[PDB]
């Protein structure tokens, strides 16, 4: 099934933050309304923040995360969770190899902000 | 409260 | 019910990251085996990453998140999510006032690392 | 000499942030145009931010800081520092007792913002 | 000249606080004895406190502030100022672009604490 694609409320600010747990350099693309809105890159085996940014969900509210390692697309796992019917998390894990830990690039989208 | 002008 | 308390696998490295979305200055304390292991603080209404750190769950694996604003404890919401039976997220939201957006301090714990 | 009084450029946004390092609760008053514009209060012996705020220097540009503990005004020291002829700091320390560490309430004013 | 490096008294607790005034996301690293001791990330054009923390100067007393935006080191300006021979401020300004306002990330270090 499709992973890393989330429908947010339209015209809503959201934060997006990426961590890296791999010896491969992670490339994280965040698309809004099918256009790349942010790109993070970095390498860490110690969960370092390779990028964080505030974006707007736009007229469609469609947010997509894509992870690649030197041109190789990472397999993604994702889910959305809502706490007390107000606080939202859009969570993405990614796997760039065969060890099946899916932490090579971790992406956390959260909203609302402010 | 506001008079005062207590702010965060 | 208790919130912000998570049992991790013992002696496992985990990441903890705090985001701020409030006019009040947030103070986030992370306890491992009931002992304060990390403290983050900051003030932002734009989801600033006021702290991120790698900790060890120790022999007990007990991790607790506490949030306070100028001495007053915030109300907490929490849950744990596991993707593809391997990737763990421990999520915490907090409310310091009356609007009930529960984003005033947002804490994300993730494991395993590396 | 008068302390804690700074002449800023008129109608200019500035940040003011107060830290506490005393067993006595600190009360910080920020005056603009000889009128109270912000009031912080908190207690800490660990440099906690008891308040941070963006204000406007008004038509006169006169900003004044006052510090009191339990109604007793603290003795103030202050200075202004300008880096690369652009970045401005207005610094305030305060002493509420006898040890003369002058960190009991520390107030930092910085401008320009944005 | 070298900027952003300060020799503090050995084994002394100090506060470090970072403000953001830029459309770019600011990453602030505080190194003690050449090892990263605190990291703050965030984006703000309204002087948000993207982080505050208490650290120890260690046996070397060497404290360094690094600022980078999108992986590019910002240009730094810094100085130290002492009030009534007791209260210490270490101030850092940074520029990530072409406007030369040097407030894109502002770091204030203060000691002694308590
Ligand atoms: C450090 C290793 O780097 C990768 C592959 C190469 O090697 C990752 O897939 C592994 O999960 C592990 O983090
Ligand atoms: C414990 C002390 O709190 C005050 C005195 C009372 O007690 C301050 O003057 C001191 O500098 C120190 O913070
Ligand atoms: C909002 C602007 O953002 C930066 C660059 C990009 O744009 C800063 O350098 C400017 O001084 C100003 O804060
Ligand atoms: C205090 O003002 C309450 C507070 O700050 C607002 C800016 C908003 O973030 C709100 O959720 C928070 O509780
Ligand atoms: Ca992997
Ligand atoms: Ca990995
Ligand atoms: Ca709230
Ligand atoms: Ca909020
Ligand atoms: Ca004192
Ligand atoms: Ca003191
Ligand atoms: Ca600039
Ligand atoms: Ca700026």
């Amino acid at each position: 099934a499709t992973q890393g694609v989330f429908t947010l409320p339209a015209n809503t600010r959201f934060g997006v933050t990426a961590f890296a747990n791999s010896s491969g350099t992670q490339t994280v693309n965040v698309l809004v309304n099918n256009e790349t809105a942010a790109t993070f890159s970095g390498q860490s085996t110690n969960n370092a923040v390779i990028g964080t940014q505030v974006l707007n969900s736009g007229s469609s509210g469609k947010v997509q995360v894509q992870v690649s390692v030197n041109g190789r697309p990472s397999d993604l796992v994702s889910a959305q969770v809502i706490l007390t019917n107000e606080l939202n998390f859009a969570l993405v894990g990614s796997e760039d190899g065969t060890d099946n830990d899916y932490n090579d690039a971790v992406v956390v989208i959260n909203w609302p902000l402010g | 409260k506001k008079c005062k002008l207590c702010l965060k």
